[PDB]
DNA sequence: CTGACCTTTGACCTG
DNA sequence: CAGGTCAAAGGTCAG
């Protein structure tokens, strides 16, 4: 199952196994430099059906468990 | 691209692709998320077979929702908020 | 309340 | 195993 959110994964993404989902995230939070607020306590729980309703507390969980910003290729 | 891309398929209007199921208007794919969303209820006024189409689709409300479900509209595709 | 307009997600695909 | 695509989820807010 996909590191960060449990759902299935498709495979080693950044240096996990992970879901499509929280891969294309993560891709997306680096290519782009996103920077997320969390509107709780920084404490969210991620899972496959709550993922999308912090994206500060997704993005936290992706290092956490060890996706890694340096697998992301420069433009 | 053409002019034509798809059509509603509740009331007729044009339509950019399936939203809850079913090919659907801006109008008929708000109206359904609210409708869920806030678990509102409707009654009509007539004998439940309201025609909808474009220029009366807000007249009835109740026949309304009942053709979004009964073209195919998917209550359970309708998601939590987010906020993200 | 409605519905026109904007943003993000993730299934699917190639290289 | 990367990165791109695009249908369909999310969302706002004038009217
Ligand atoms: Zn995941
Ligand atoms: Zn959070
Ligand atoms: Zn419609
Ligand atoms: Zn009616």
């Amino acid at each position: 199952p996909c590191f960060v959110c449990q759902d299935k994964s498709s495979g080693y993404h950044y240096g996990v196994s992970a879901c499509e989902g929280c891969k294309g995230f993560f891709r997306r939070s680096i290519q782009k430099n996103m920077v997320y607020t969390c509107h709780r306590d920084k404490n969210c729980i991620i899972n496959k059906v709550t993922r999308n309703r912090c994206q500060y507390c997704r993005l936290q969980k992706c290092f956490e468990v060890g996706m890694s910003k340096e697998s992301v290729r420069n433009d | 691209g053409s002019f034509t891309k798809h059509i509603c398929a509740i009331c007729g209007d044009r339509s950019s692709g399936k939203h809850y199921g079913v090919y659907s208007c801006e109008g008929c794919k708000g109206f359904f998320k609210r409708t869920v969303r806030k678990d509102l209820t409707y009654t009509c006024r007539d004998n439940k077979d309201c025609l909808i189409d474009k220029r009366q689709r807000n007249r009835c409300q109740y026949c309304r929702y009942q053709k979004c479900l009964a073209m195919g509209m998917k209550r359970e595709a309708v998601q939590e908020e987010r906020q993200r």
